[PDB]
């Protein structure tokens, strides 16, 4: 914050839902829990222009976690294979 | 005589009781003679699914006891 | 006496916003003496929603169950019999 | 990116961009404003449901309330430029040239 | 208005802005300027004729586009970081809109148009907070994700911003018009350093808050509104044109008056930079407000225009207004320049 | 297929957005507003939002859109003109659906397209959570915590909230 | 199956409706010493069928509309969203058991203003958009203490489901407890129905368009009072015996309808500026004030219900 | 990044405790009772491994103890059993509360045989 | 699904008794401001805010399940007596008036 | 009468939650053989369809971690039939 109130006087105004891996109603977890988890506590107290240099694996891992842009280009190599094999009768799928 | 009025709220009665005696008697039909199951939440829903395999004919009502252990 | 001869004279001239008031004092100021208040926040915590994860024993344990059953650990006599 | 977020960051944009290409009526340019309310609250809401970030469930509502509120305001303007002109139309309110 | 009301509104206005520089999460930065328009509305409107009608409604038009923007980039931010921290944003798309949307909240060139119709449209009290405490909140913001902007979109905001301030106020003779384009030239200032040094991004909001709100506090005490109107302020209050002469030309950034200072330090932080181009080219822009500021001091102060035999009658009766704390901010508008090194309370 | 339904409603949102960002006569533009806004829960609905789906017809539908319908009976138009009788919004209204359908051709046919930005077409069911089984909805515990944690959410927006019938009331005595 | 079930809810609601209309003019018949339809049918039995034939052949006689799109669309959103509200309704057990089925009716019956609205837009008169902006102005304001009232009562059941509120009342029917909720939901459903003493549409103020906005304006007569039993008057459900749940729950339906009927006959009418009265300066502070006691009540008497 | 190791498709394989719900439900709190070690030993590999993978074998002895757990009440209480989860299985949620009188022919069955 | 084909069914039924009661064998051979005060207009505003407010009420029985319960209900009295005292503002600021 | 009745539904709400609680255990085990019985299914499908192509390797993480994550809905039916797909994704919301 621009003024540090709440840290100077000791009160959570908004903290509690800046962060997904924070405390949650009955323990709830995000889907990328340990992901956040990991990133947050490699860049703890470094700074920001550190962070972004030595903790670049945890949030490239976090980021994947977050949108799955990676997990979805690999299936959809995988589908275009099969559904192109499948024409040519190179291949038959279990039953 | 008011007790002509009657007929009329025989009727209306009768037509707002098929959709309760409708409903309950389908739901017996399609779920093997009992209540349909209520999933409101994933636990449950989770329960239904697993029925769902356990029935081995892919019906949630069928129910399997200690004759299949 | 002041105040007795201005609630007579808003009960007469505007008694649904007398019960109004009355009756929203009653719910800002009841919970702070009925004795029940205590219970409810009991009753809450008592409601197991999520699984209870086992601890590992480590032999210093000797105020955790070890099993359901045991005469150890938090107990509901308190609210079968409420 | 998923499917969704093509079209539902579309419709913020035909929304931006017709609140940038007024017409006459001003009336027509606060709903646009309120489509793109509409599209940040499916947006906001989509992404938080997706991650399972379950305190944050409560934020779409919160953007719906002040934004209903936000938009309750400028429908008083709206009535008090009509109560002037007769019409609604923004090319009258040209008087701080 | 209700004394009382228009005193819960102040605080609403003001409660607002303090929601936007205390909050660590931008939902509540959000709140914070929602709340904030939602009571600057009625005090824009409190004299109820069609032009102050006008002026609200472009004012709400352009500060609800912006929060709508402000808005979508905290989204795309949450998509791709999946955190509200109010701090640099994870995204440059994200960076792009947050950026452009406080520049619009900030009457930034060229999202500019609407400062000088609204502050024409609204009473002088009412531009006084419009020009001075409206500023605080999108400063504080732009203070605290400055790491993450694009430095060719901000100093391609401040450029702007200074060549349309100083060429759009040649054209002015009204008083609410001329604030409005000196307002757009000074927060060019404010951004081309944010970059380099915020702690000089904050001297200079500090130093153009207390200047401003001394100009609008005389133009209140004598209720003038035109070049004209304060053309007559010698044949009735002499002492009120040398403080208008001095506070316009320490506006004019002359040393060695109060308002060099901002200029001074923030061509240091830029030459410190290597940045030698900007400053001087930024400078000589510079000289267009003086200009305008010099115009002022020649039909106010130095020379005598024509009077009107009725003003005879206002020689009978004091000036009551309250012109609250405007012997204290005169002052530090002209004469803090042997106090500079005190910037570094600021840091 | 059904598995694609979340994608479909995300289409349609589109067209009433072009159909009211077109702008025809408010009447019309808040008809098309009113589609959109159902399509929108219909979307929420499926990523299991329930409860702020309902808020969207409860808030958004029944209570917004019909203060905006209802003012714009009195202040803006009473009867409409006919619709796309305007070259400006018929021309706008076309721009949009074809930019829409170009958009869906050609994502459809390639399970991914490239508009400005890199966008899959799978299917919005592949990014779906795996395993659930708690005995509550998520959803619900989160919005009811607004009363155990955000104490200070509830201050500023009850606040704001009681300011709006103030200022409401000051903008529009005159 | 599921196709029968909707038609076995659908084609039910229209008959009750169409012999509504026979019973409401019998009774009121009756309480003015007469007797009401006898001729057509025994007993009148076939006087609403006659209506309905009657109106559906009448000339369909519309002036020009100002929009022909908003002249179908207001009653077939009318007609529609009536037939939506029954499909949550236990009765015992709900054609769609929807876990947040009372906000569901809430937000249904929100909408149900658009085609009053509709309405106004396309009569092309300007005396006609007035009348149902006044419409439209008491509808909004009983949804307030509607939804408030429901707030209230839901506190003590727990949930959002329907079927709950049978379990909430297994024991005891909730007018018990919330008798003065109970009163003002009853009255603000008759103000919402534009039902007699605040029928001011007709008071203020064809062919088979006519016939079919009259005849989703009784569905939600009749569904209104299927909901105040359910609310209210909790029947006990049997599961091996539903169909008595359903005789009885069906007669308190019937008997609060009859009351809307036998409210009509005995009342005169009120102003609209004092029906805006009665409710933002009578009902909703009662009303504001009761669900402040309601959300403290369980609470200190350690009576909060289960969550599910 | 390197290769997602699974555990082989016939390092899996076990007896299934192949029960409808309802027979779960009626069975649960004795269930609870009788397997608890097994049980939390496999909850607290889970906890603290993370990894399903690596608790593959205490999830082997969770099952072992049920089919051991059902096949002693299909020694002694089956008809007992039979009519209890039967009544429970009626119920669209399956309540306990419809079904106190069977239970307790089930409860006095197993305490006084086992 | 089932939920969608309850929906299609109500209001494709609805479109077609509409558009039979249109159509039948007939056997024939041959923008501005309305009038309308502004009382109206405030008595729509009033209830969005109000409505709005509702929302933020309406998670209440939800949120009588947590174990906050002091927090929960103080905050719960607070956004209702906020409620209040905004219709008694209207109401002392003649707001609720039709003369 | 309320307070009696709701303290009396509280009671069996943890008697129907511990009964959730005891069967857990089970559930949790038979979930988990069943999510890695279908990625061991889905990577021998990998190993034939991607079995030259160049530079594939079969069953290669997206991730730099070698923790277990867990699998998103189109890595466990990314290659099954639709029927499957849509009750394991939309069946409970549909369910209502
Ligand atoms: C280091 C960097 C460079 C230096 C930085 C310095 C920054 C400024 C320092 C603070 C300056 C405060 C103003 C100086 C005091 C002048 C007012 C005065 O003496 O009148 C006595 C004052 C009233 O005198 P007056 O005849 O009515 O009018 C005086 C001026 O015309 C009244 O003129 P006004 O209309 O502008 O009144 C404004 C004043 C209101 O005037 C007051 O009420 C006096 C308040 C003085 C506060 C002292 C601030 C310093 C202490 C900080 C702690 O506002 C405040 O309350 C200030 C806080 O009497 C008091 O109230 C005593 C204070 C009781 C508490
Ligand atoms: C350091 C800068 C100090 C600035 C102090 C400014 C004091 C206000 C100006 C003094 C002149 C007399 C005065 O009190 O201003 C009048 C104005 C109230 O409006 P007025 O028209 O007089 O009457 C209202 C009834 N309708 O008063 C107001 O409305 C107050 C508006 C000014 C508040 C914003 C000041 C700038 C932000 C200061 C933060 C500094 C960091
Ligand atoms: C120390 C470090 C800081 C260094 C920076 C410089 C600081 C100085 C600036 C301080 C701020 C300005 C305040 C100046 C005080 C002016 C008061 C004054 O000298 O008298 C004004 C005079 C009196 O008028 P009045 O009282 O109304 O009636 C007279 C009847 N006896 O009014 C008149 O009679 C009007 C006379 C006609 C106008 C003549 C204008 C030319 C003189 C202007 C001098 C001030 C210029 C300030 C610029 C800075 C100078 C270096
Ligand atoms: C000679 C030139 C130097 C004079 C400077 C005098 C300024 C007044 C003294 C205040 C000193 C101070 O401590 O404030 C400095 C503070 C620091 O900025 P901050 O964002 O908190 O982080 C700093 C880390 N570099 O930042 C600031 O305080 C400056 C920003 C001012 C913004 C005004 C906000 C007013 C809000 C007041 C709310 C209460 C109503 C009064
Ligand atoms: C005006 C026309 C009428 C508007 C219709 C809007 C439909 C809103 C119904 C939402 C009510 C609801 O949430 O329940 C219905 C069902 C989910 O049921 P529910 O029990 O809450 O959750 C499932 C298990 N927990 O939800 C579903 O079955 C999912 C349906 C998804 C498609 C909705 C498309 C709506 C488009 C309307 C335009
Ligand atoms: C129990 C002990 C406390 C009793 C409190 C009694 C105070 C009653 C105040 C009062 O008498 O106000 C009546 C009057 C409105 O009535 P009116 O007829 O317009 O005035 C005479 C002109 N004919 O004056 C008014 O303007 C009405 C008062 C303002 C409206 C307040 C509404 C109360 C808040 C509604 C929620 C109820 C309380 C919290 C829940
Ligand atoms: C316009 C009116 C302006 C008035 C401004 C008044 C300021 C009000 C301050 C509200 C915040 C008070 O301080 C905050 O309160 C809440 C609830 O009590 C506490 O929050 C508590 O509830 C939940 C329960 O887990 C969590 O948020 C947290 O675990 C717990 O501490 C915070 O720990 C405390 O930091
Ligand atoms: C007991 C605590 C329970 C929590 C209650 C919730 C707080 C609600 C705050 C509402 C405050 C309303 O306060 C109310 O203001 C009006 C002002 O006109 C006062 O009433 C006064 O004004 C009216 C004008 O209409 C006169 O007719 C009347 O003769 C006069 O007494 C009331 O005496 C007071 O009751
Ligand atoms: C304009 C703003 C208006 C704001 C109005 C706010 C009204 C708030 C009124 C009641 C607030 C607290 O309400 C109630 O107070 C009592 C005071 O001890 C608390 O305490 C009570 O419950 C706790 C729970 O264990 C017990 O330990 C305690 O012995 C008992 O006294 C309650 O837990 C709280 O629920
Ligand atoms: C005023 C107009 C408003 C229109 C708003 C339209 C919505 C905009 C959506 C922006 C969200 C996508 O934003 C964009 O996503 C891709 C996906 O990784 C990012 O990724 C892209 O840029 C960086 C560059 O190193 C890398 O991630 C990568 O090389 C490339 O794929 C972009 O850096 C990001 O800017
Ligand atoms: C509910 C299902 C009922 C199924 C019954 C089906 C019966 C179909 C036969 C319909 C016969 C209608 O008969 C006809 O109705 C129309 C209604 O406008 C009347 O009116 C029509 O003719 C008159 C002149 O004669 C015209 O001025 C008028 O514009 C035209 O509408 C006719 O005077 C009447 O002869
Ligand atoms: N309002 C009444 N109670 N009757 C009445 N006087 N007119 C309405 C009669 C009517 C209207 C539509 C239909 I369909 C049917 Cl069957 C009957």
């Amino acid at each position: 914050p621009f003024f540090d109130v709440q840290k100077r006087l000791g009160v959570d105004l908004d903290r509690w839902m800046t962060i997904q891996s924070a405390e949650q109603p009955h323990k709830i977890p995000s889907r990328c829990h340990a992901f956040e988890k990991e990133w947050i506590e490699c860049a703890h107290g470094i700074g920001s222009i550190r962070a972004e240099k030595e903790c670049k694996i945890e949030f490239e891992d976090f980021r994947e976690c977050l949108l799955r842009q990676k997990t979805m280009k690999r299936l959809h190599a995988i589908r275009r294979q099969r559904e192109k094999l499948i024409k040519e009768g190179k291949y038959t799928p279990p039953p | 005589m008011w007790f002509e009025v009657l007929p009329g709220i025989a009727v209306m009665g009768v037509c707002l009781f098929i959709p309760g005696m409708a409903t309950a008697r389908i739901h017996r039909f399609s779920n093997g003679g009992k209540e349909k199951r209520v999933a409101h939440y994933p636990y449950q829903w989770y329960l239904m699914e697993r029925d769902r395999r356990v029935s081995g004919v892919n019906r949630s009502y069928v129910s399997k006891g200690l004759e299949n252990i | 006496e002041r105040v007795a001869a201005f609630l007579k004279n808003v009960w007469a001239k505007e008694p649904v916003l007398v019960a109004s008031f009355a009756i929203a004092g009653l719910a800002v100021i009841l919970p702070t003496l009925s004795p029940y208040t205590k219970y409810s926040l009991m009753i809450n915590r008592a409601t197991p929603y999520n699984y209870p994860v086992p601890l590992r024993d480590d032999g210093n344990m000797p105020d955790v169950p070890s099993h359901p059953q045991d005469p150890q650990g938090p107990s509901l006599e308190w609210l079968k019999r409420l | 990116m998923s499917m969704v977020y093509m079209n539902i960051m579309m419709a913020f944009t035909v929304s931006l961009v017709g609140l940038l290409m007024y017409r006459s009526h001003l009336m027509s340019s606060l709903l646009c404003l309120e489509g793109m309310m509409l599209s940040l609250f499916v947006m906001a809401a989509l992404t938080i449901l997706n991650s399972h970030f379950t305190l944050a469930s409560m934020m779409p509502i919160i953007l719906l309330v002040f934004a209903a509120c936000e938009a309750a305001l400028g429908l008083s303007l709206l009535v008090m430029v009509s109560n002037t002109y007769g019409t609604d139309y923004v090319q009258n309110l040209n008087l701080l040239q | 208005m209700n004394p009382i009301i228009f005193i819960i509104i102040l605080l609403t206005i003001m409660l607002g802005t303090i929601i936007v520089m205390i909050s660590s999460h931008w939902l509540l930065v959000w709140i914070g300027f929602e709340m904030n328009m939602l009571a600057i509305i009625p005090i824009m409107m409190k004299n109820h004729n069609p032009r102050a009608t006008e002026a609200s409604t472009k004012y709400f038009l352009t500060q609800s586009t912006a929060s709508m923007l402000l808005m979508m980039a905290v989204i795309i931010n949450l998509m791709f970081s999946g955190q509200w921290t109010v701090m640099k944003l994870f995204n440059p798309m994200a960076s792009m809109l947050m950026t452009m949307a406080l520049a619009m909240k900030l009457g930034m060139a060229p999202f500019h148009f609407w400062v000088p119709e609204v502050t024409q449209g609204i009473p002088l009290s009412s531009g006084l907070i419009l020009l001075t405490w409206q500023k605080l909140a999108p400063m504080s913001v732009l203070y605290q994700i400055f790491p993450s902007i694009n430095l060719n979109l901000i100093l391609t905001l401040s450029v702007l911003s200074i060549l349309i301030g100083g060429w759009g106020g040649l054209n002015q003779t009204q008083l609410r018009k001329i604030m409005a384009y000196s307002s757009i030239a000074h927060m060019g200032w404010m951004t081309a350093v944010l970059p380099y040094n915020p702690t000089m991004t904050l001297l200079n909001l500090i130093i153009y808050i207390i200047m401003t709100s001394t100009m609008f506090t005389m133009f209140m005490a004598n209720s003038t509104t035109t070049t004209l109107s304060l053309s007559h302020t010698w044949n009735k209050t002499p002492i009120m044109t040398v403080l208008i002469l001095a506070t316009l030309l320490s506006m004019g950034g002359l040393p060695p008056l109060s308002g060099f200072m901002p200029k001074w330090m923030i061509i240091q932080e830029m030459t410190k930079n290597n940045s030698i181009i900007l400053p001087t080219f930024m400078a000589i822009t510079a000289l267009l407000n003086l200009y305008f500021y010099m115009r002022l001091t020649y039909s106010t102060t130095l020379t005598m225009f024509p009077s009107t035999n009725n003003m005879k009658m206002k020689w009978q009766f004091p000036l009551m207004k309250k012109m609250t704390f405007l012997p204290t901010m005169v002052v530090l508008s002209t004469m803090m320049l042997p106090l500079t090194p005190m910037l570094s309370v600021l840091e | 297929m059904m598995l694609y339904i979340v994608f479909i409603l995300s289409v349609i949102f589109v067209m009433g957005f072009v159909g009211f960002s077109s702008k025809p006569s408010p009447i019309y533009g808040g008809l098309g507003l009113i589609v959109s806004g159902g399509v929108g829960c219909g979307i929420v609905l499926n990523f299991g939002g329930s409860f702020l789906g309902l808020m969207v017809f409860l808030i958004y539908l029944g209570g917004m859109m019909v203060v905006f319908g209802y003012t714009t009976a009195m202040a803006t138009e009473q009867y409409p003109e006919i619709w796309l009788s305007n070259k400006a919004v018929l021309g706008a209204f076309v721009t949009g659906l074809l930019m829409e359908f170009f958009m869906v051709y050609y994502v459809l046919k390639d399970k991914e397209v490239e508009v400005v930005f890199e966008f899959n077409g799978l299917g919005d069911w592949v990014i779906y959570d795996t395993g659930d089984s708690g005995f509550f909805s998520e959803e619900a515990m989160g919005i009811a915590a607004l009363y155990s944690y955000g104490t200070w959410l509830v201050i500023v927006t009850g606040w704001s909230l009681l300011i709006g019938v103030v200022v409401i009331m000051e903008i529009t005595r005159g | 199956m599921f196709m029968i079930n909707i038609l076995m809810l659908i084609i039910p609601i229209l008959l009750a409706v169409a012999f509504l209309t026979l019973v409401e003019r019998k009774v009121l018949g009756y309480m003015q010493l007469r007797k009401g339809p006898n001729v057509v049918g025994p007993y009148g039995l076939l006087q609403p069928i006659a209506d309905a034939i009657k109106l559906f052949i009448k000339e369909p006689l519309r002036p020009a509309t100002s929009s022909a799109s908003m002249f179908i669309l207001a009653p077939i959103m009318a007609l529609g969203l009536a037939l939506t509200m029954w499909i949550p309704l236990p009765m015992p057990y709900p054609l769609i058991n929807m876990n947040l089925g009372v906000l569901f009716m809430l937000a249904m019956s929100s909408l149900a203003v658009y085609s009053i609205l509709w309405s106004g837009w396309a009569s092309n008169s300007k005396y006609a958009l007035i009348g149902a902006l006044r419409a439209v102005a008491q509808t909004i304001s009983y949804e307030v203490t509607l939804a408030i009232i429901l707030l209230s009562v839901l506190l003590m059941s727990g949930s959002f489901t329907l079927s709950t509120l049978i379990t909430t009342q297994e024991q005891m029917w909730l007018i018990l407890p919330a008798w003065p909720l109970a009163m003002m939901w009853f009255i603000s459903t008759l103000a919402e129905t534009n039902r007699a003493p605040f029928d001011l549409t007709e008071g203020e103020s064809a062919a088979g368009p006519f016939a079919l906005f009259f005849m989703a304006e009784y569905a939600n007569i009749i569904m209104m009072n299927i909901f105040t039993a359910i609310l209210f008057l909790g029947t006990s459900h049997n599961p091996h015996m539903p169909e008595l749940y359903t005789i009885n729950f069906t007669i308190k339906s019937l008997l609060l309808t009859m009351s809307f009927l036998w409210i009509r006959a005995s009342y005169p009418r009120f102003r609209y500026d004092q029906l805006m009265h009665l409710l933002w300066k009578n009902f909703l502070p009662l009303t504001l004030a009761l669900c402040m006691w309601h959300v403290s009540l369980p609470i200190l008497t350690s009576g909060i219900p289960p969550q599910t | 990044p390197g290769i997602v190791e699974l555990p082989s498709l016939e390092d899996l394989k076990v007896q299934e405790v192949k029960v409808s719900s309802s027979v779960l439900k009626a069975a649960a709190h004795h269930y609870g009772a009788q397997c608890d070690k097994p049980n939390k030993e496999f909850m607290l590999c889970r906890w603290e491994e993370k990894d399903p993978r690596r608790c593959l074998e205490e999830g082997k002895l969770v099952n072992q103890c049920a089919l051991e757990f059902f096949r002693q009440i299909k020694r002694h209480c089956a008809e007992p059993f039979t009519e209890y989860w039967t009544c429970i299985d009626y119920s669209g949620l399956q309540l306990f509360r419809r079904c106190r009188k069977q239970q307790a022919q089930f409860d006095e069955c197993v305490l006084d045989k086992l | 699904m089932n939920l969608m084909l309850a929906l299609l069914t109500n209001f494709t039924l609805a479109t077609l008794l509409v558009i039979i009661a249109f159509w039948l064998p007939q056997l024939n051979v041959y923008s501005a401001r309305l009038p309308f005060s502004m009382k109206f207009f405030l008595v729509a505003i009033t209830f969005l805010l109000f409505d709005l407010e509702i929302a933020l009420l309406l998670p209440l029985p939800w949120a009588s399940q947590t174990a906050n319960l002091n927090t929960m209900l103080t905050m719960a009295l607070f956004l209702i007596i906020l409620l209040a005292v905004s219709l008694a503002y209207e109401w002392t600021q003649k707001g609720l008036e039709w003369t | 009468s309320m307070m009696k009745w709701n303290r009396e539904r509280r009671r069996l709400q943890i008697e129907d939650f511990e009964a959730r609680i005891a069967l857990m255990p089970l559930l949790q085990a038979e979930k988990d053989r069943r999510v890695l019985q279908m990625l061991r299914e889905n990577l021998e499908e990998e190993a034939t369809v991607m079995k030259d192509v160049p530079g594939w390797k079969v069953g290669e993480s997206v991730f730099h971690t070698t923790r277990w994550v867990t699998p998103m809905m189109g890595e466990l039916y990314g290659l099954r039939a639709s029927e499957e797909v849509l009750s394991a994704t939309y069946g409970f919301i549909w369910y209502t």
